């Protein structure tokens, strides 16, 4: 008989823990693996790829519309959209990047906007997209936006454009639940010169707008998701 | 003089060109082949009818106007009845095959609207009455007529609600899943490879469709004026790699 | 590894910047190729991303209850949750299930804690001590009618006995029979007209019973059993968009009727900040 | 070490630290070069 | 190691003893640079004042309370201590406060216990036994609203289930955002005209909820929790002054008006011994 | 299963034993440190600053 | 005194475990084994000989 | 192992599934000696299924 | 490692690994061979 | 020996016996000798 001492925390379970246990099912043998195709093994592998934005948020119940941006012909000088950066809420908050950043408590990196445009092969435009680092306002006129990270496009054979919103920040990492002294900025765009359709044509062109992570980005500290909860056991 | 604009696939005795793609997907970055030995279970030597299977078979039509809410075809059911795939198909007890999706769409350069051209692994619906109500097995096996999203909910059907991909996720999304824009500025096919993606070697193609294929207008068809206001849509699918095992009498399945 | 390289002004006919993304692709654009950027390292390795870390904590799964009382004049052990029993399954309680629904397939072995505190909501002399005995009964065993059958002697069927209070635990091999779980399936059992669909009729895999070994106390004892599960050796494939609305039933996709809009509406303009 | 006989009862497993993002974001048949032309 | 070395008469040109300390120096004098001394050793290594020693005893925290007791018409659990959190600090108790503080920056990993122990102070039959779920609810993540919400699922994040009159034990790494913790914070979370000032702003890390995981007794049960913490690996930069007057607020310099004297009066003169 | 016997002590929680712990927070990454002038390492090098003495008391 | 925890699933009985155990009997010399034909190793050698099959379950 | 090997049509002289059971042996006839087959792996030993298993929980 | 002095006290044994089912299948005196007639 | 896979998860560090207090008492920009004058 060896002679032990047990320590504060013997017999809890705490969820977090990696131990042996001993097998309820001694020498069954499983199912051989087969080859599928599409393996994940980082949840980082998967957050770069891009997907859609809600950006057109303003209509009233969940529709294929929010997913589209207008543009109008011949307005010079205005604003395309605006946006703040909390990843975690708001226009961000149902994109994949969204849903797997709520995951996690922290997040630190660049983030990938894309916008495709859809209008006329035969008509042309050029948006500046404009992000405003942490501690100014959203810009309020093109001027004020065009002070900070920005892209002139020009619509073209190219149909998207990638801006990146390079990691500009003091602390190193930021809350993914929207807090203030953690916070990110703006994105803006406004009309470089103007949307311009040809002959015949008319109405709303519409772009669609893409968000997915960096190379760079570092996600840490897993936690529970706001979004998903229930009240009573599902059953069959 | 390469373009990745221009392109030929032959297949058995059918050959597609098309002068304005847009690069092809291949799933998962893989591509169809056969089923290995270190990978079978059935002891059964499998058929391989090769060219008489593995050949082009173009859909029925569909039209795309100001007002469609999306299409979705299952596979192999869209093939149920094509030429010689569909008779092996009734006739072996299991099965397995890769396919090309080639959809075509093309307009002028003053039409816009960009259809999203999707491929979803194992893509189970949702019933309409929500509960648990189930999704009977015909309106899931739709055939070539593939199912209409803006069609009316029927009984015993899946509900066809777009912005949901007919399972509570939100259409932004699919993205995650391998698939390729149509933008009538752009581009005027969409072409998926589809290697087998399976949980089995080898599986029944009557009870289980392994991948829907989802056409859905994103960016709105906008005609130029006075244009007539609608476009066909074309689904041109061709089974690649297929094999057929454990021949027999004849599946006899409902409706 | 670096972070970001140090880049300076560009003026080429090379721009990364523009791409055409109706090719299915997400173009590897960096902060250094559209502003001038300094060298960074990332110091970090995505550890805690990683699917194993994802799904390896323990989730409660279930939470059941059975009492311990004089079963004298019961006509249905079953019924007066003499013992009850759990028809196994993973997707019953949804925080765990939205996690492994961003995957298609998934294969793990399982490791189990049960937890089980014991009430006595009316007058009692004391707290008795009870042992419960969890048993795993498979599709084709014969399961258990009275809180003391034959089949409790579990002769040929793993049994844990613990008592009220403690937690036991053991762990699983993956008992699949294929490959992978599928957590989804968009077929059936057979080509009926009638029969279920979804994945219902494929993960089919026992229930598992529990019971309380010790006779009868003068008082009423409440048992509440809480397993909890914890996915190790993970291997998942294939991605899905993330579960956006709420979950109605156990292994189907089906969503309520009239739920609310799921993407919160701007307060102001498209423009709005 | 391992006290027990299966491998099932073994802990979790270690970092895949396999991570390979391309069969997700970029599976496209002909190669694209970032900074070449992406429809020539 | 010499203590003090052998030196005898002087009568040097080189005097150590007469400085300038308006420079800011504390010149290093010894005993032996005024007064004739004899060798002597130290014997002696300065273990016990090394900041890992200093701050790694365990430390009382932070006490609350919860009860199990029939929740039966409750409407706010929170409010009935059904379960009650803690917006997780370490200032809020002075004893390691006053410690800490000594510092301007520190990093180190946290090990916690916590001791739960039981008072049932009206007239009960016995003494239940009670598991605790202590589960740490990181910003962001939904908190609970009942005692007994899917939030306790707990898919994602840590919990501990330990008895009453037990403890439980476990560590968590340096969560802080920046590179150390700031004892200490002269800034403002934005350039707001009234937005609070102080670290309270910086030192956000959540919350921790503890409940009772047993439905109720017959009898009701005061259950106390103590949270312990003591820090290792410990690193500490910028000495300060150490606090002399009051604490009033968790996370503010701010001391109470018309507080009392700190230095004591002498009972005499300046000449007094 | 290896025979073992618990000693008198089991169980007590001594707020100055030092062991080890489980982490809750399993393979989370810490921000890198950076470097900071002033690190302290015993209190033995600040008592060696010297700082004034109230010896005037008398108030 | 070596320091130790317990973990969760501590006391249990787990009747699929196999642990050694503290001999009853010791010292005890069990009968030598004669030679006996027909030792069976595993349920797979003997589920290899055919046996009749009541098809004609009718009755 | 293989549990199956690959084996091609068969026109001969030698039939293995004709048997006499009178005998009392059970000829180890296999699927590919009346079917033509593919070759396929075994992936399992039998291990829960030695005696030793069967009465030892 | 056994912490017990006699053999009864360890645990389960290991796969007989043995397996020959031809004492049960095949006690036949003179050998049969597949594809040979069985009787002659 | 570590049980434990975490760093956070061992036990308290070891002295730094790292000890150099002039950080502190002589942060003076030129050097000041003991015996010296202290202003030249
Ligand atoms: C997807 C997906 C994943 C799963 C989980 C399947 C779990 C495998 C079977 O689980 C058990 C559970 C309990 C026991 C048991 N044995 C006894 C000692 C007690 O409980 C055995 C197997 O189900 N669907
Ligand atoms: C200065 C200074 C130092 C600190 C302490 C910050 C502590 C980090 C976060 O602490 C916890 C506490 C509890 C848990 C927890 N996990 C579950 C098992 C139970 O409790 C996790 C992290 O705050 N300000």
């Amino acid at each position: 008989g060896l002679p032990t001492t047990t320590l504060p925390g013997s017999g809890q379970f705490l969820t977090t823990d990696d131990r042996q246990s001993p097998s309820a099912l001694p020498n069954y043998e499983p199912t051989p693996r087969i080859h599928i195709p599409g393996k994940v093994h980082n949840l980082l592998e998967i957050i770069q790829v891009d997907t859609l934005i809600p950006m057109n948020n303003t209509h009233t119940k969940d529709e294929v519309n929010s997913y589209l941006i207008p543009l109008n012909a011949n307005r010079q000088n205005e604003q395309v959209f605006g946006t703040n950066l909390f990843i975690g809420d708001g226009v961000f908050k149902t994109t994949l990047l969204g849903e797997i950043v709520q995951y996690y408590t922290h997040w630190s990196g660049s983030l990938r906007f894309s916008l495709m445009y859809t209008g006329p092969a035969l008509s042309s435009a050029k948006l500046i997209l404009a992000y405003t680092p942490p501690g100014a306002r959203g810009p309020q006129d093109r001027r004020e936006a065009m002070l900070g990270t920005h892209v002139v496009w020009d619509i073209g054979l190219q149909s998207t454009i990638v801006m990146t919103i390079p990691w500009t920040s003091g602390v190193q990492f930021r809350y993914t639940d929207p807090d203030t002294y953690t916070s990110a900025g703006f994105l803006s765009c406004w009309y470089q010169t103007s949307l311009i359709l040809p002959p015949e044509t008319t109405g709303q062109v519409y772009l669609l707008s893409f968000i997915s992570a960096c190379p760079d980005f570092k996600l840490r500290l897993m936690k529970d998701t706001q979004t998903i909860s229930q009240t009573v056991a599902l059953t069959e | 003089g390469y373009s990745d604009r221009v392109q030929q696939i032959t297949l058995g005795n059918s050959t597609i060109t098309t002068q304005e793609a847009a690069n092809a997907v291949v799933c998962y970055a893989e591509w169809p082949e056969y089923l290995p030995d270190v990978d079978a279970s059935d002891v059964n030597k499998t058929s391989k009818p090769d060219t008489s299977v593995c050949r082009f078979y173009t859909l029925d039509s569909k039209t795309w106007t100001t007002g469609s809410k999306g299409w979705c075809w299952k596979l192999p059911d869209a093939l149920k009845d094509m030429g010689v795939f569909g008779q092996n198909m009734f006739f072996h007890s299991l099965g397995r095959s890769g396919y090309t999706v080639h959809v075509q769409c093309n307009a002028t350069k003053f039409h816009s609207g960009c259809l999203l051209v999707v491929v979803i692994p194992e893509h189970q619906l949702a019933s309409h009455e929500g509960g648990n109500v189930s999704v009977k097995y015909t309106f899931t096996h739709p055939g070539e007529r593939g199912i209409d999203l803006s069609s009316a909910n029927e009984v015993g059907g899946p509900v066809k609600d777009v912005l949901y991909n007919m399972n509570g996720t939100l259409l932004g999304n699919l993205l995650i899943f391998p698939h390729q824009f149509i933008n009538l500025r752009t581009n005027n096919t969409a072409t998926i490879v589809i290697p087998y993606i399976n949980s089995v070697p080898i599986d029944s193609m009557t009870r289980h469709n392994n991948v829907s294929l989802m056409v859905i207008p994103i960016a709105p068809l906008t005609v130029p004026t006075g244009a007539t206001p609608s476009l066909p849509i074309t689904v041109t699918i061709a089974p690649m790699c297929t094999e057929f095992s454990g021949i027999r009498s004849k599946s006899i399945v409902p409706q | 590894t670096v972070a970001s390289i140090s880049s300076g002004p560009k003026h080429t006919q090379k721009v990364p910047i523009l791409t055409a993304n109706e090719t299915g692709a997400t173009m590897p654009v960096l902060p250094s190729d559209s502003i001038e950027t300094r060298t960074t390292y990332m110091h970090f390795n995505g550890s805690e991303t990683d699917v194993e870390c994802f799904l390896g904590r323990a989730a409660c799964v279930h939470v059941t209850e059975i009492q311990n009382k004089d079963a004298t004049g019961i006509d249905n052990h079953r019924e007066a949750k003499l013992f009850n029993d759990w028809k196994i399954n993973l997707s019953s309680l949804v925080q765990l299930r939205k996690k492994l629904e961003l995957f298609t397939y998934v294969r793990f072995d399982s490791e189990y804690t049960i937890l089980a505190t014991a009430s006595q909501p009316d007058s009692a002399n004391y707290s008795s001590n009870l042992v419960v005995q969890a048993m795993y009964v498979p599709p084709g065993a014969p399961n258990p009618k009275e809180w003391d059958d034959y089949t409790w002697q579990s002769a040929s069927n793993p049994s844990v006995f613990f008592k009220v209070g403690d937690t036991s635990r053991f762990s699983v091999p993956y008992v699949g029979l294929a490959s992978a779980y599928n957590c989804f399936y968009d077929g059936y059992s057979h080509d009926d007209a009638e029969t279920q669909y979804g994945i219902t009729v494929l993960n089919h895999m026992g229930s598992m019973a529990f019971r309380i070994v010790n006779e009868h106390d003068e008082h009423k004892t409440l048992v509440k059993i809480r397993v909890y599960h914890r996915a190790k050796h993970v291997e998942a494939w294939i991605p899905r968009a993330p579960r956006a609305l709420p979950y109605t039933s156990i292994g189907r996709t089906n969503y309520p009727k009239n739920t609310e809009p799921v993407i919160k509406k701007r307060k102001g303009d498209i423009k709005s900040y | 070490i391992n006290y027990y006989k299966d491998a099932a009862s073994t802990s979790s497993a270690g970092q895949s630290l396999s991570m390979d993002p391309s069969k997700f974001t970029e599976p496209v048949k002909d190669l694209m070069l970032k900074g070449a032309p992406a429809l020539n």
